[PDB]
Parts: C-alpha cells; structure tokens; sequence
RNA sequence: AGUUACCCUAGGG
RNA sequence: ACUGAACUCCUCACACCCAAUUGGACCAAUCUAUCACCCUAUAGAAGAACUAAUGUUAGUAUAAGUAACAUGAAAACAUUCU
RNA sequence: ACCCCUAUACCUUCUGAUGAAUUAACUAGAAAUAACUUUGCAAGGAGAGCCAAAGCUAAGACCCCCGAAACCAGACGAAGCCUGGUGAUAGCUGGUUGUCCAAGAUAGACAACUUUAAAUUUGCCCACAGAACCAAAUCCCCUU
C-alpha cells in the first residue's frame, strides 16, 4: 500500500463532537453519527426563519393580551398607531407591554382616540376639520 | 417597581382566579375565555413554556 | 489485558496533619479469568454494592449461584489484606464501596463457533460503616422543589 | 428449420 | 382591517441552493528534492481521501443468558438395590 | 434534561420497491494523434529517421471496480470434477472515496441541448407591406 490515510481519527472526531449529546448509539458510531449530524445541521440552518416567525407571533399575542386589557384589539392598536404616525414594532410594543405599562396605557389611549376620530370623520361625510390626533406632519 | 426579586417574580408569575356565570349563555362563547385564560394568553407574559395560566370556575 | 485495579492498592497518599479528619482505608481487590459469565456475575456483584462486609458475606454463603462462592472467597481475601496489609484494625468497619464484573478473554471452540466465557470480578472495600440509603423523598422535599421550579420562571424572550 | 415437463445463465413483470 | 414567504424594503455582508459534464482555484495524508526543526515551506511524484457495492477480513453486539444439552438410588462410596 | 413549536431516515431505481447490526482495515479512471496553455528556437525546428506555405521541439492535461451459462486442451475419479486458456465473453444490475467558485435539463432521424477557448457582427422582441386556387394563428419583418 503506498499511501494510506493516516488521519482518520480526526475525520471522525470532526463529525462525532457533535453528536455527543444524542441518544442512543447516533452519539458514538460514525456511520450513523453523520446521518444525524447532517439532519440536525439542516435544521439548525432552517431553523432561523421559524425564529423570526415564532418571535413575531409570540409578539403579537403578547400585544393582543396587553391590548385586550384596555378593551382594545390587536388590529385597533396597530392599525391606529400608524395612523399617529408611531412607527413602534411588535417587538417593542410587546416590551413596552411587559414593562412600562403606563406608556403602553397611554399608547393604547392614543390608538382608541384615533380610532374615534376616524369613525367619526367617516360618520359625517364633507368638509368638517380634521381630527387633532388625524393630522400627519408632512416631510420634504 | 421597588420590590424584591422574589416578591416580584411571585407577582409577575401568580395565578389569578376567575369566575364565569354560564347561565343562559352559550358553551362555545364560555368555552373560549376559559380556555384563553387557562392558557394564560391574556397575560403579556405569556409563554408557552412559562407554565403562566389562571384558574377558571364556570358556575 | 489491562491490569490498573492491582496497581490501585500501591498509592501512597502523604502523611495528614493532626487537624485533619483520618483518610478511610481504601482497598482494591479483583479475580481474573473466572468461568463464568460477566451478565450472570453482575448480579452477584449488584446485590453486595453498598452492604458491610459481614452482610455481603452473609447474603452469598446462601446464593445457590456459581459465583457467590467466587466473590466470597475475593471479600475474605480482600478482608485479610484489609486488616494485615492495609492497616485496617477491624474487620467489620468495611463495607463494598465498589463491586463490578468485567468480561474476560474469552475462548473460541469449534462444533459453529462457540465461546468459552470468562470475566473478572472486582471490588473495592472502604474503612467504616456502610453509608446510610438515601431516604426516599417526602411531601415537603417535593413540594419545595415545585415551589423552587416556579419561582427560577422568567420572562421569556424579551428585555 | 422445429423443439426442450432436462433446459441453463443475466435481468424484467 | 388585520394575519401571512427564502418576494420586496431595511442594518451589514455579498463569489456562497441545480444532475451529469466541463473550466478555474485550493487542498488532507504519504514519498522525494531543497528548506524547516513541537510538525513546516516551495516544488516533483503517487497503490493519493469512502455513511452504502445481498464486497473481503478481523473485533464485538442483537436475537439471548433464549433454543438446546446432561447424572438410576442409598450408603461404609466397600457394597447393595431398582 | 423532558414538557412547547418545527421537523414523511438515507441510498438506488423509477416521470416523481433495493440495500445496510456495528466498529477497524482494505476497496474502484489506466491512452498525449490533433487541438489548447506555457517555454525554447524560428523559414526553420528536432541530439539521423520526422515535420514545415509559422512552423517545429518539450512539458502539462482524456479514457474504473465486482458479478454467467458456455466452448477448448490436458489430467483425476466413477457425464462429473480439477487445472489451464481466463482478468473468457454477452447482457443486466450495483458500487465508484476532499472542498470551493463559474457555466450548466426535453426536438428528432447522427442530430438537439450543454462546456471551454477564440474570431467577428448583429441576435432576440418586431409595423406597413407581403404568402392559393380548390378559427386560433404562423412565416417575413424596419422601428423600439
């Protein structure tokens, strides 16, 4: 024989460290060791979107409990923030609801405000003025 | 605010008994709260894994 | 073959201060290349794993198994280099802190190849009474542990 | 050119 | 109205989701030339890299301590009995 | 740690059943004609022979593994069996071992598509006009 690999305990050692922490016979034999690294590797990979997903939706059901404490809906307190020209994401929202709850009062207070505003600009059609909280500062 | 740690864990994380009347009402519409409270996702805490539901008495 | 268990009884540990609580003599002992197999010997071995030496002696005299009067005849060895050769004054202040069986070298014989099992036994006493089991968990300690799981919550993902 | 219930081998349904 | 992608924007980075094939650049280990001198460099070479071939050999598992196997009786182990 | 959410083992073959207990070792691409690239020298190159209307000389870089029945020759036993021809041959599976970047999949009766490199100039999309007597559209096609 020629040449023969003489470096082949750290070919397997590259695969099984991690597979340490496997059950069963996955954590030891190589042969089957790959198998499950490779799979845990693509999950690991894909996994980075289903975080993003899951942190928005656990996001918004924590603005939906905070919101729905106030008598408002998710739907209100988004919809009419933007309207106020609030540009607050989810993730903040949620934090503000957790953690400064009197600025998530006020901001939920803010939302019902313009809420009443727009249905009452809805209700009489026409030239009336505008609502003090509908105003939008324009920029140039 | 200006509590101890373990006061306001104890607080954030405590479970809060409701009552609901069933009377003349339908099983559905009780049958929402109770399992939104029983989950805890009226709370703004609200994990999966935080084990943060309430306790529901339908009478 | 690797021979390290006989080689555990020739540590020389330094000598201790007066203020110091005395070390318990630690003795090693094992049987080599018994007839036997090491999955029938487990048991044997299991069953004398935290009892003084006086019990274990007691409990395999009267084991109809093959290999009760092998690890009989290693206790009472190991009990006489105890007392003799390990500086151990009594011979009831041991317990089997250790009792395992290994698998031997085995042979092949030809009827279809078969195989001649042998295994090893090993021990190791320690000086004193047999430690107490552990009691079995109350109420109280379940009870405090729930409470103790429900107050380390936190709230999850956020500031 | 027929034939093999003596058929044989690699495959396929 | 809201929810909803790897689409689009956003902060940064951008050569980094196609079979065979082809082209380019690296490259583990070995041997040689010259270096190097706790394990390397520039080159030349080659029996040069394996999660699979009802592959070959060796070790050890599973089935499994499973299937199965064996010694007529008492006794002084002389003997006697069935 | 588990509990929650997400997640139809892998390989091969189909347009999208096969094999594998596990570990260690072993285990599978061999040809420089031309062309291309890089040198030398240059109407000559080459250490005879060979080539030459820029050629010639030199180098580099392309062509796997396992798996019949048979037939033949000579023995050995009572057609069989063995050795040799023999790595026989033909079919049909199966397997063919590091990484990165670039390009890279559907007509058919050798062709089509595809890669690399090179030379040059239009390519695609298309408006009027234009294409037969006995519906969709298509061909052609300047602009853009």
């Amino acid at each position: 024989l020629r040449n023969r690999v003489t470096d082949r305990y750290f070919r397997i050692q590259e695969v099984l460290k991690h597979a340490r922490h496997f059950r069963g016979r996955k954590n030891r034999c190589y042969r089957l060791a790959v198998r499950t690294v490779i799979r845990a590797f693509v999950k690991c990979t894909k996994a980075r979107y289903l975080k993003k997903k899951n942190m928005r939706t656990l996001w918004i059901n924590r603005i939906t409990a905070a919101s729905q404490e106030h008598g408002l809906k998710y739907p209100a307190l988004i919809g009419n923030l933007v309207k106020c020209q609030v540009e607050l994401n989810r993730k903040v929202l949620a934090d503000l609801a957790i953690y400064e709850p009197k600025t998530f009062k006020s901001l939920a207070a803010l939302a019902s405000r313009r809420r009443h505003e727009g249905f009452a600009a809805a209700l009489g059609d026409g030239k009336e003025p505008e609502g003090i909280f509908s105003r939008v500062v324009q920029y140039h | 605010s200006s509590f101890s740690r373990a006061p306001q864990q104890w607080a954030t994380f405590a479970r809060i008994w409701y009552l609901l009347d069933g009377k003349m009402q339908p099983p559905g519409k009780l049958a929402a709260m109770a399992s939104i409270r029983l989950q805890g996702l009226h709370k703004p805490v609200y994990h999966a894994l935080s084990d943060c539901g309430d306790h529901v008495v339908i009478m | 073959i690797s021979r390290k268990w006989e080689k555990k009884n020739k540590i020389v540990y330094p000598p201790q201060l007066p203020g110091e609580p005395r070390r318990p003599a630690e003795i090693y002992h094992c049987r080599r290349q018994i007839k036997y197999s090491k999955d029938k010997m487990w048991y044997l071995a299991k069953l004398i794993r935290g009892m003084s030496i006086d019990q274990a002696l007691a409990q395999l005299e009267f084991n109809d198994k093959k290999g009760a009067k092998i690890i009989k005849e290693v206790l009472l060895e190991a009990q006489d280099m105890a007392v003799r050769d390990h500086n151990v004054e009594f011979r009831s202040n041991l317990y089997i802190a250790e009792s395992t069986s290994g698998r031997g070298q085995c042979l092949k014989r030809i009827r279809g190849i078969m195989e001649k099992v042998y295994c090893h036994y090993f021990v190791k006493l320690v000086e004193g009474p047999p430690p107490p089991p552990e009691p079995p968990k109350t109420a109280v300690a379940h009870a405090k542990e729930y409470i103790q799981q429900l107050r380390s919550r936190t709230i999850v993902h956020t500031l």
